[PDB]
């Protein structure tokens, strides 16, 4: 027994979204309700049956406005299903990309950083941990409203780390030095990824380090280079741009203070505006 | 493009 658990026959599939190295996603409709919504599935495709598994009964524990909310769940018997609710524009690195830069101006830019340190402050006390914090993994919704994948999250214990096998693939320009040099992750690896997030988001979907080649990203970082300022971003939102690839851990920031510190920015941004 | 690798 389990309240999440739907009858397959109660979803359908419309159309595919797009595919991934972990299970192909679609959009659907929950036939009850007449609602549109997300369908996360998984053949003998990449990932294995227990792991999905897993991954299903940790979105079942987390809920945030700022984070894709799980509808239900089809684990009983293949194929299984992972439902969630739909974000209509897509993720946010493409919203970024061809959006009117005049609608999606600085303050809006602002806000769209603040629900996100809004959903990581969360995840860092129910001692959870996003396998990848990227904008490729961000949703957006109707006004503006950005949400963080759910079903990248993890089980961590606020401050311990964990250690990856060998030979695995990570999102280089995106990972923070602890993950390159000893495959090792913590909620400061998430804090890291925040920050480059910050600058994709700066430079509305730009790809990070420019021209440099994915084996040469850890050298430069060890000799202390790091992504200049973009034309247009607020000195502060660069510090702490800046505060988050602290060559050590222990030295950037909590997803608590970078929330505290957008919160900030935004509301009197929201003042100077309205006057 | 290129984003996915084994470290180095
Ligand atoms: N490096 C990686 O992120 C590996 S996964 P991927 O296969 O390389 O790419 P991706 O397409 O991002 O994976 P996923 O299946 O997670 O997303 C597929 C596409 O569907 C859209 N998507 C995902 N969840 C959605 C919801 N809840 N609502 C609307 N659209 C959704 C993504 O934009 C993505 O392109």
């Amino acid at each position: 027994y389990d309240k999440w658990e739907m009858e397959r026959t109660d979803i359908t599939m419309k159309h595919k979204l797009g595919g991934g190295q972990y299970g192909e996603v679609y959009e659907g409709v929950w036939k009850k309700y007449s609602l549109t919504v997300a369908v996360k599935t998984l053949k003998e495709d990449t990932m294995e049956v227990e792991e999905f598994l897993k991954e299903a009964a940790v979105m079942k524990e987390i809920k945030h406005p700022n984070l894709v909310q799980l509808l239900g769940v089809c684990t009983r018997e293949p194929p299984f299903y992972i439902i969630t609710e739909f974000m209509t524009y897509g993720n946010l690195l493409d919203y970024l990309r061809e959006c009117n830069r005049q609608e999606v101006n600085a303050v809006v830019l602002l806000y769209m950083a603040t629900q996100i340190s809004s959903a990581m402050e969360y995840l860092e006390k129910k001692n959870f941990i996003h396998r990848d914090l990227a904008a490729r993994n961000c949703l957006v919704g109707e006004n503006h409203l950005v949400k963080v994948a759910d079903f990248g999250l993890s089980r961590l214990m606020t401050g311990d780390t964990y250690t990856a096998p060998a030979g695995a693939k990570f999102p280089i320009k995106w990972t923070a030095p602890e993950s390159l040099a000893y495959n090792k992750f913590s909620i400061k690896s998430d804090v890291w990824a925040f920050g480059v997030l910050l600058w994709e988001i700066a430079t509305y979907g730009m790809s990070p380090y420019p021209g440099i080649d994915l084996s040469q990203v850890y050298e430069l970082l060890e000799k202390d280079y790091r992504m200049e300022r973009p034309e247009g971003c607020p000195e502060k939102v660069y510090e702490l741009m800046r505060a988050c690839w602290q060559w050590n851990p222990s030295d950037r920031p909590s997803f608590a203070e970078i929330h505290q510190a957008f919160e900030t920015m935004f509301q009197e941004s929201s003042i100077s505006d309205e006057v | 493009e290129a984003i996915f690798a084994a470290p180095f």
